[PDB]
């Protein structure tokens, strides 16, 4: 029982490691696609005045 | 010793699942960034006629 616990502990530190790259990629991803909405906005208002 | 087993275990399989669902968030949003960069394209060429 020792042991697995053992290799069950690392193979949870290994996808607890994996899942921030997993969500910090979308992070950066809203991050842009905010920047891309604003700008769509301002060259719609500047056609139609 | 056998307690601490199932607990990691539930532990494990819960967070390889939010990653699974972190991974199909992160699979929508290009898409949806892609349509909406070929919207800012169309209405800059329209600002510019």
């Amino acid at each position: 029982d020792e042991e697995k616990m053992e290799l069950q502990e690392i193979q949870l530190k290994e996808a607890k490691h994996i899942a921030e790259e997993a969500d910090r990629k979308y992070e950066e991803v809203a991050r842009k696609l905010v920047i891309i909405e604003g700008d769509l906005e301002r060259t719609e208002e500047r056609a139609e005045l | 010793d056998e307690e601490k087993m199932e607990i990691q275990e539930i532990q494990l399989k819960e967070a390889k699942h939010i990653a699974e669902d972190a991974d199909r968030k992160y699979e929508e949003v290009a898409r949806k960034l892609v349509i909406i960069e070929s919207d800012l394209e169309r209405a800059e060429e329209r600002a510019e006629l």
